[PDB]
């Protein structure tokens, strides 16, 4: 076609690697390249998800479109010397790119192939700063299960409920939840945003001044970040009820420091399974003692003195999903809510309840 | 291993 | 037995890290541990090489031996926290540590048959700044094969003439050589340094200070503060790098380091993922770089340079020149050809310590 | 991919 632009190396860059997400269809693996009304639109796809930039072009171009394998192309760029000036044109079944006496000669493949995504109706919309979203995400990520029979558990719930954004993430046996609020009266509404929509939403956020808009709409789920637009299907299916995972009545209440109470844990997980890694906890007055025990009968005990009132009681878990909790909290003091031997228990900052994190005990 | 009760699931 | 010592986190972290960088037997996985006149020692082995490390006890001490899981008694103390005592003692085939109200018990295997490096006599001995090593090591250590039939190619030559110590390596396709000066007289020799004991030895440099080798007939030793590493040698005949240098590479081209090494890297994007080659037209003081793939994608580069011969056209594996551009880390570099199908040497401009042989492709 | 020009191995 006629397809031509010429554009700084620095106006390019940081479009290209992010519409690059990191062995698919030959036209999966391309860029569509977009000119028209002064601006250079760039797409990436994977049939799920959709990934938008937009460049604006002050100098001569030429409307058309074409695609290009995006790998190549963002090295391309990336390898040329900061300052550069980038031109591109085609010919024939090649696109040219040229930068200095550095020439290059890329496949193409049709852009009328490229897939585009349908419309939807949006349902809810809101807008939020980057940090709130980064924060919600950073949480629950981690709770998230892999590759799991229940495809549903492989996202992470996002709840929209007055003026609070909550997301969900569990596996089966542990559970994280977070709400912030955002300032606004939306709608209720669930979706399930799957495992590679999460990354690709950390993906966008570049911790700036720019706020994020959302619109979730049944089906789909798009995020506005400056001149980036990211679009998702959605998860089809129903993610258990957060509400009933949460432990009635845990009135066993025990407070410890965050930093203290998680090297503890560390070095008693040494001698622990290395399968199962269970450590078990006794819990008395103003006192918890940490032990772990692996085939080989090495031992290892941990005293550490903490605020608890309650009655005795001797319980176990997989040390790897407390650590979890505890690196995901970055508290000073944290709450645990204890019901008896054989329950799940709470997990929370002492002094937030922004986020909490439900995790069932062992046998031991 | 008991687990979280998920209903169903668990 | 009666083993019993008292020591500072601080004093015990640094000798512990080094000595248990290593699946194998059960008492591999383990350190022996020896109290004996005021001092604590900690040796590590995988079979064919020990590390050995030795710190000061001030504090009550009871002598005896035994071993201890190496990873597990590291990972215990690193997880202690900052300015925290260890006391360890012996209760029968346990090791108990304790350290403010954290308590560890850990199995033993008996130090009897922990395994004996036997003795050897040196034959080569010298001293050098440890950077020194550190240089001559990081020159050519990119070149070594890995798992190559040729066993003696996997390992390093160290090898000893006049005034200077050696370092070489290759592959089979390329080759790197490196010497320097350490200004005493030495004997002629020449071992071969397996690729394990040329990691371990990089682990315990720094780089002022001297480091102290001690090279026999079959095994290589080394002296750094309070540790001293003993490997084995590897038992074959390394080829002659004489005997690959190019003969009167007439042809010499000069180009500016970064430079050539951002051209190449471009060029590389559209070049064969399975054999990489590169083709380089050179003439009067241009140098063009093209690459091509299966699929017809196409490169071109153009860079001045200084040359002054004949023309010449010569394929390369272009990531076997990168690697030589990034071990140069240099101003300019010197590429000496002498024709198509024959090996070109590449050196810093302002540095013949250091040279490389990379053979063409067709 | 012709080698170094080792006797033997090449």
């Amino acid at each position: 076609g006629r397809m031509k632009f010429t554009v700084e190396r620095e106006h390019l860059l940081k479009p290209l690697q992010q519409v690059s997400g990191p062995p698919t269809l030959p036209i999966l693996g391309n860029l569509l390249l977009q000119v028209a009304d002064g601006t250079l639109s760039l797409t990436g796809t994977d049939l799920e998800m959709e990934m938008v930039a937009r460049v604006a072009l002050v100098q001569p171009h030429e409307p058309g479109a074409t695609t290009v394998p995006a790998r190549k192309f963002f090295d391309i760029c990336r390898g040329l010397p900061e300052g550069a000036e980038i031109a591109v044109q085609l010919e024939g079944e090649r696109m040219l790119v040229r930068s200095g006496r550095s020439r290059f000669s890329l496949s193409t493949l049709p852009a009328a192939d490229f897939p585009n995504l349908d419309d939807w109706q949006s349902e809810v919309e809101f807008t939020l700063p980057q940090a709130t979203m980064k924060r919600l995400i950073e949480a629950t990520q981690f709770s998230m299960a892999h590759q799991d029979v229940r495809y549903y558990l492989n996202g992470m719930l996002f709840e929209t409920e007055g003026e609070e954004l909550r997301t969900v993430a569990t596996d089966g046996h542990r559970l994280a939840v977070c709400s912030m609020p955002i300032g606004q009266s939306l709608p209720s509404h669930s979706v399930i945003v799957p495992r590679k929509g999460v990354i690709e939403l950390m993906r966008m956020l570049d911790g700036g001044d720019n706020p994020l808009r959302v619109q979730i709409g049944s089906n789909n789920i798009r995020a506005h970040v400056g001149d980036f637009i990211f679009t998702s299907k959605l998860v089809d299916g129903r993610f258990p009820d957060y509400r009933r995972v949460l432990p009635k009545n845990p009135d066993k209440h025990l407070e410890a420091g965050c930093d203290l109470l998680k090297q503890a844990f560390a070095r008693a997980a040494i001698l622990s399974n290395e399968k199962f890694r269970g450590v078990r906890l006794y819990v008395s007055e103003n006192q918890l003692k940490i032990t772990a025990n692996n085939p080989e009968q090495e031992e290892a005990e941990e005293i550490l003195d903490v605020t608890y009132s309650g009655a005795e009681m001797e319980i176990g878990f997989n040390v790897s999903y407390v650590l979890d909790v505890l690196n995901a909290l970055k508290c000073e003091n944290v709450r645990m809510m204890l019901t008896d031997s054989v329950s799940s228990v709470q997990i929370e900052d002492a002094a937030s309840q922004s986020a909490a994190y439900v995790v069932m005990p062992m046998r031991l | 291993v008991p687990t979280l009760p998920x209903v169903p699931x668990g």
